[PDB]
């Protein structure tokens, strides 16, 4: 915003570097193995039930939700803002679904007819034996949902610290009416709903700013007349500390409404949110950012990078000085080769001498670079981060015997996601999927079902969570599984069979 | 209340008509193609040089190889993995 | 050039309205079961003159091999072009009150065909992501003004 | 004659460099390993080499793996169990497997592994030499029939 | 201290002035820099960057 008309406008780019440059180690870890998380039993009696969810959780997050970009942009937004919020839910609007097929068998008409939730649309028979339908389908099971929340769509209050104290939470999102008719709000409600906001929450400026970087915001209004029921209004979904009840202890409570009319009201038992700071501040919700820590580093740089552009530009013409009547003027003025200058007197024409900027600027140019490069960790000869720093027995003393202490800061922001917010994720996935059980689905994956008693949910005491990523490890317990065959053999040879181990 | 033909395409050609502008994605598209071809910028001086340097060009094309030795050299491109024993043959 | 997104997606699977707009000739039409009295009274070139695209006219001018000659004039009457939409959105034409997702394919102002939808067959990259938008970051976008410069 | 001061020159190298800086790739770059995205991979390369800095490759082949061509080969193993062709499989195969499309939405039979299908031949090559050393290993312990069989 | 010291003595010296002999430069010529242009002076050594 201190550009001249005239002048360079050259902006050096250091936030957008690091964050590209500490982005993909994070990837790397988190996200290489294939797997996401692993549950680890407590006891030998917990075993099938960790296998359970370690098959159940990683099919809803990786091929249902899509896992790969929630888990980006919550990164991102970390690096960027002060702190990441993800949200986990059980879908609560049930859109009606069509489906056709083609080149079917008579059986498989006859099982998909089966289903008593299942209307036909239309029913063919081709040359040979195989058939056509299209058909309309009702479905009731309940959905698990992941999802990212823009910065600007979260509200907390400010005294929380963290999550689980906070006294009030809450989620602003836009529905169109179709969803509110799916949620049955009345139509004399429908009718008299504002299309746009009670409180102007369409201008935030982290909205103005993403949408500007290509013009693609809401510079054009819509919801007017269009079709009705694709109007859109703003609804807020708010969990907090409030005594309804009237017994003088304020209770956990989840407030869905959108104008003002209350859609939902009802106590909760848990806030299903999930929050990654990377630059920790002890006793504070949100964090330091990469701009808060090398916004100076960035605009001094421009500033001497303009300023050089200037010198440049100014000086790049090639003047040269003459002697006013010793000169033959028009014989200089014609360039050609080989050509001859006619001059009275000598020491007569020379280059212009044209001012240069001292070493100071190139030095100090230098030097700033030096300095965020110390003060972010990352420079531009960094190793990246091994795909197994996390691992328990790890072992590999890379990245101890490289990466030295300033860069080991790195590995901190991967520790401090895998023991704060990821962690939290899955355990929260973990206790919706035993919570809100869903049989046949389970039996469909796995093909077998293991019952699980959800009332001592809030304790936690079966299966222990690894977020820690399940990378290379099979080259570990594959080797065991030779060394433990190399026991059997040699109890088999020792008279044990049967006794010691036996064939299964 | 069934939106017969042409409530159906009063509304397809209001949606469509939206699009199809003089919008900053299409400029910025253009530019980028012209970026890479090498083409003038437009403030080149009739008798002076008018060369213009390659970055983008020499960025694509230094990214496109591993790219595609990526997801191609295998010959096969996909692989399906079945989830219990029962679907190894459907896999 | 050719596909249409709304302004508020941020991914296809939530996106309100998608549009695939393509070529096709007469004969097509015809094996699409098109009535004859329809196809005598099409126009042969669009109606929102969607052919001066700046992308298109800077990919054909790298060697002028672009439409500098019109045609679908006086050809065999079976090889004119006209151009058709395809497009899959959330629209309520049953009545119920919800609106669900349809394909409609259309020229002109006749309808060829529409009908409710399953899934939509599209798959998109990005190459240097932007969190919550639809559209990231390319090559150009990050080094113009370094080519400029170095100019 | 006049001449130009060194500035220019040394700006020239600096906006090189920030180029390199920023795209992640250099003249001097390696390129990616034709195993990068490989799991059971080993290969501590790319590791060893590829700082931090120029990693971003990776981060590209990754997001490419993860978001569209998965998509796009999940859409087709729909397609193709949704609109079944008999005799086409049978004809490319010998021989046909029934699959119900019914729960074809759920995806809970296959994982789709666009993780390029590169050079895991060797790795399984030395399973099976070692599946059969175990093999001879039980045969020799007088457990044919019942700990395996001819077939 | 020292950090401030050095910004401050490199703000102030970037503007890249010229020393020039009153009378003897002829200022029009000067004051319009273009491609190959010719300065006419009267005396040699009239025209300097500044220190």
């Amino acid at each position: 915003g201190n550009e001249r008309p005239g002048k360079s406008a050259i902006v050096s780019r250091d936030v957008q570097e690091t964050v590209d440059w500490i982005m993909p180690s994070l990837m790397k870890v988190f996200t290489s193995g294939g797997q996401v998380v692993k549950y680890e039993p407590q006891t030998a009696e917990d075993v099938e039930q960790a296998e359970q969810e370690t098959e159940y959780v990683n099919y809803l997050f990786m091929r249902k939700n899509e896992g790969f970009k929630v888990m980006f942009d919550w990164f991102q937004d970390t690096l960027m803002m002060k702190t990441g919020v993800v949200k986990v839910y059980v879908e609560e609007v049930l859109n009606p679904t069509f489906e056709r097929f083609s080149g079917l068998s008579e059986e498989m008409v006859a099982d998909i007819l089966a289903d008593p939730d299942t209307e036909i649309l239309a029913q063919s028979v081709d040359e040979d034996g195989t058939y056509s339908i299209k058909i309309r389908k009702d479905k009731k099971k309940r959905e698990i949902k992941v999802t990212c929340i823009k910065p600007e769509n979260f509200l907390v209050d400010r005294l929380a610290t963290c999550i689980d104290d906070a006294r009030f939470l809450c989620h602003r999102e836009k529905y169109t009416v179709s969803d509110l008719r799916l949620l049955g709000v009345p139509e004399d409600v429908l009718d008299e709903l504002p299309y746009d906001e009670y409180e102007f929450s369409d201008s935030q400026p982290e909205r103005l700013v993403r949408d500007n970087f290509d013009m693609t915001g809401q510079l054009q209004y819509n919801s007017g007349d269009d079709a009705e029921a694709n109007r859109e209004v703003w609804a807020s979904e708010c969990y907090t500390l409030l005594d309804v009840d009237g017994d003088g202890i304020s209770e956990l409570r989840r407030i869905l409404y959108v104008g003002d009319y209350i859609i939902s009201n009802e106590p909760w038992d848990c806030r299903p949110f999930a929050d990654l700071n990377a630059y920790r501040i002890a006793h504070k919700f949100h964090g330091m950012s990469v701009y808060d820590k090398i916004r100076d580093i960035q605009e001094i740089r421009s500033v001497l990078m303009r300023n050089i552009m200037d010198n440049i530009y100014r000086t790049n013409q090639g003047r040269s000085v003459v002697l006013d009547g010793q000169v033959n003027l028009e014989d200089l003025l014609t360039n050609e080769a080989a050509g001859i200058v006619r001059v009275k007197a000598m020491n007569s024409i020379m280059p212009l001498e044209t001012p240069q900027l001292s070493g100071e600027v190139y030095g100090m140019l230098d030097r700033l670079e030096a300095d965020r490069g110390k003060r972010t960790g990352i420079t531009d000869r960094t190793r990246g981060l091994d795909q197994n720093t996390l691992h328990s027995n790890q072992a590999a003393m890379s990245v101890n015997q490289l990466m030295t202490a300033a860069e080991q800061q790195i590995d901190l922001i991967a520790r401090m996601f895998a023991e704060t917010g990821v962690k939290r994720l899955f355990q929260l996935l973990h206790d919706h999927a035993i919570k809100y059980q869903n049989q046949e689905e389970v039996f469909q994956l796995r093909g077998k079902w293991v019952a699980i008693n959800p009332a001592n949910w809030r304790e936690r005491s079966d299966l222990t969570v690894t977020v820690g990523i399940g990378n290379m490890n099979k080259d570990q317990q594959m080797l065991h599984l030779m060394r433990i065959w190399e026991m059997a053999q040699a109890v088999v040879g020792g008279g044990g069979l049967g006794v010691l181990v036996s064939e299964q | 209340m069934d939106d017969e033909q042409v409530l159906r395409h009063l509304d397809q050609l209001v949606n469509d008509a939206l699009d199809f502008n003089s919008s900053e994605l299409s400029k910025q598209r253009s530019e980028a193609l012209k970026y890479y071809f090498g083409e003038p910028f437009g403030n080149e001086r009739p008798g002076k040089s008018a060369i213009v340097s390659r970055d983008v060009q020499e960025t694509v094309d230094w990214i496109m190889p591993s790219l595609m030795k990526v997801f191609t050299s295998g010959g096969q491109v996909v692989k399906y993995e079945p989830q219990t024993a029962e679907d190894v043959e459907q896999a």
